[PDB]
Parts: structure tokens; sequence; C-alpha cells
């Protein structure tokens, strides 16, 4: 399972 | 043995129209499980082994909407480092992103990891600690501060730590008649004549898993590189892995010569000879 | 921007017998960026329904890609893959050897 959240750079 | 989940995210930016090519995979191990590609028509997460059609539609509409998420990211990372490099418009580029976690023999968390490249160059990796940044550039720096400011190593790292040992453990479960088994490689040697003084042996390593390997040439019992050949590990396509070694010998000398396999599928090393 | 050119394997599935089914491989690793052209060839002239593997990378952000199709060697037949790239003047040829 894949992260749930993600983050811009 | 140890065991490995990691998910590969590549997105290409197209210029003159439209969103990035995106694509994902997810691997336990080396075996490809699950897919996203913005080009296909379905615009969901889909199966890539039989082990994960288990999953049922609350799985699949999960990791649907995580992918899309990661997409729409992408998209805008994209954006930004056009801005941060000061590039054009006209031109395409690539971010890809690598995470995932290790366990050991006991399943038991061993590292994780999660990194970021641009146009295939090092921008950003979080450290071995999971808690640091390791930024190559400048413009990697800012996001390094950005970063650093929002605490997204603590997040991550409950994810590396947590979250994804126990997905993988659940993964090992469900798979595992085929991510628990391994598949030693079938061995054999053959001879090719190039003159009537010359010869080559050739060791062939086929249909074994996982993909890790080690093929050597002794001559009289002594390690021997010189005059050797090695390709590298190849996908056999069934997902299986083939790999050869091959050393050039005076003709008539080859019972001299012996070929050693290593690889997890076999209790003792394997040696060889024409 | 990084160009690196790609390595190139031609390769069948399983061992190669005359008249028995089974399958060629066209293994491209090691290139970037991403775009690619793999064709693989009977006799010179391109086979149609060939499929590919889902684009992935190595630790190194290095892209890899599996061409593969079903095939029936014989004596007289010659396969090869056939590999664009912009890193690459013109196609490169890599003829199936299957003693390698």
């Amino acid at each position: 399972g894949i992260l749930e959240f993600v983050f811009t750079l | 043995g140890s065991h490995s989940m990691r998910y590969f995210f590549t997105s290409v930016s197209r210029p003159g129209r439209g969103e990035p090519r995106f694509i994902a995979v997810g691997y336990v191990d080396d075996t490809q499980f699950v897919r996203f590609d913005s080009d296909a028509a379905s615009q969901r997460m889909e199966p890539r082994a039989p082990w994960i059609e288990q999953e049922g539609p609350e799985y699949w509409d999960g990791e649907t909407r995580k992918v899309k998420a990661h997409s729409q990211t992408h998209r805008v990372d994209l954006g930004t480092l056009r801005g941060y490099y000061n590039q054009s418009e006209a031109g395409s580029h690539t971010v890809q992103r690598m995470y995932g976690c290790d366990v050991g023999s006991d399943w038991r968390f061993l590292r994780g990891y999660h990194q970021y490249a641009y146009d295939g160059k090092d921008y950003i990796a979080l450290k071995e600690d999971l808690r640091s940044w390791t930024a190559a550039d400048m413009a990697a720096q800012t996001t390094k501060h950005k970063w650093e400011a929002a605490h997204v190593a603590e997040q991550l790292r409950a994810y590396l730590e947590g979250t994804c040992v126990e997905w993988l453990r659940r993964y090992l479960e469900n798979g595992k008649e085929t991510l628990q088994r391994t598949d030693a490689p079938k061995t054999h040697m053959t001879h090719h004549a190039v003159s009537d003084h010359e010869a080559t042996l050739r060791c062939w390593a086929l249909s074994f898993y996982p993909a890790e390997i080690t093929l050597t040439w002794q001559r009289d019992g002594e390690d021997q590189t010189q005059d050797t050949e090695l390709v590298e590990t190849r996908p056999a396509g069934d997902g299986t892995f083939q790999k050869w070694v091959a050393v050039v010998v005076p003709s008539g000398q080859e019972q001299r010569y012996t070929c050693h396999v290593q690889h997890e599928g076999l209790p003792k090393p394997l040696t060889l000879r024409w | 921007m990084i160009q690196r050119t790609p390595k190139i394997q031609v390769y069948s599935r399983h061992p190669a017998e005359n008249g028995k089914s089974n399958f060629l491989n066209c293994y491209v690793s090691g290139f970037h960026p991403s775009d690619i052209e793999v064709d693989l060839l009977k006799n010179g002239e391109r086979i149609e329904k060939v499929e590919h593997s889902d684009l992935s990378f190595s630790k190194d952000w290095s892209f890899y890609l599996l061409y593969y199709t079903e095939f029936t060697p014989t004596e007289k037949d010659e396969y090869a893959c056939r590999v664009n790239h912009v890193t690459l003047s013109q196609p490169k040829i890599v003829k199936w050897d299957r003693d390698m």
C-alpha cells in the first residue's frame, strides 16, 4: 500500500 | 530471507499540451504486483500479480485515490522544478520517486527509503536515520528547508517503519505460494570453439528467483576474472531471471576451469565443470 | 540534461529448440530519458504484436523495459531487436544469438 499523503517539493 | 516492498514513480512533462505522463509500479522483492499508467483507459491502480487480486474493492479504491494524488503532486513538482532551474516550457523533463522498506529474515523493519530525482539526477533523499535529508544542490536545499519546517520526515518515518512493513507482511502471506518460494538456478555449461587453439566456456543460470545471484569462474581452484565476460541479470519474462558468465580458455585445457554459483535457493554453492 | 544510452540484450524466455513455441525478449536498460522506440524483427521486418513491461528504474535512476513476443525459432529465420533513442544517431540492431 502506498503513502496516504504526499507533499510537494 | 530478507524482503522488500518498493514503489517507483515516473512523471514526464509533455510540452505543447496536457498533463505529464505518469507511471507508478509496485514491487515485493523482484515481483511487480501493481501498476498505474496515466495513458491507460481504466484510470485505476491495476493488479499485476495474481495474489493481489485477493484484495477487495476498498483496497483498489484507496490505492487509486492515493496514486492519483501522487500524480498531481508530481505535476506540481515538475512546474516547481522548472522554476527552480530556470528552464523553459519547451522541453520535456522527468521527476522520479522511489520509496519503500526492507525487512530482514525475521520480517522486522530493517531499512527505509524515500528519494527523488529530477532529469535523472539526485535531487533529495531521506537519510538512513529517517530523520534528515540529503539535498544535492541549492534548489533541493530549498525543498529540504520546506520539508523540515513541515515535519515531512517524521510522517514518512511512521509509514516506512510501520505501515509499509505491515503491508509487506500482509502481501508476503497472501502471496506465500510464490513470494516465499525460492527458485534455484537451473545450470549448465556450453562450449564454443573460436579457433583451433581458443575456446569459450559459458556457464548458464536459468529460471531463478529472486534475481540476486553470483557467478564466478575459477582456474585450478583460484578465482579468475581475466578473459571472462558476465552479462547483466535479465528477466525471462515469466517472473524468473537469467544470467551467464563466460571464460576464454586454451583449447584442451577446459578441465582446469570451474563455474561457481551462489544463490539463496541453493543450500550450498554449486560447482560446474565441462 | 543527463543522457544515457540503452544497453540491449536479445534472448529467448525458454531454451531455444527449433519447432517449439517460445518467447523472444528484448531487454533495454540503463537509459535516460525514458522515451525509447523498440521493435522486434523477423527477417528484417518489424513484428506486429509485441508487448512490453511497465516502465521502472534502477537505483541509479536509469530506466529499464522488457519487450517480448511469441515466436518459434527455426534454423532459417533470423530474429533481432531494433532500438532507437535520443542518444542514438540511428537505430541500433542487435541480432538474436541462441548462444549469446
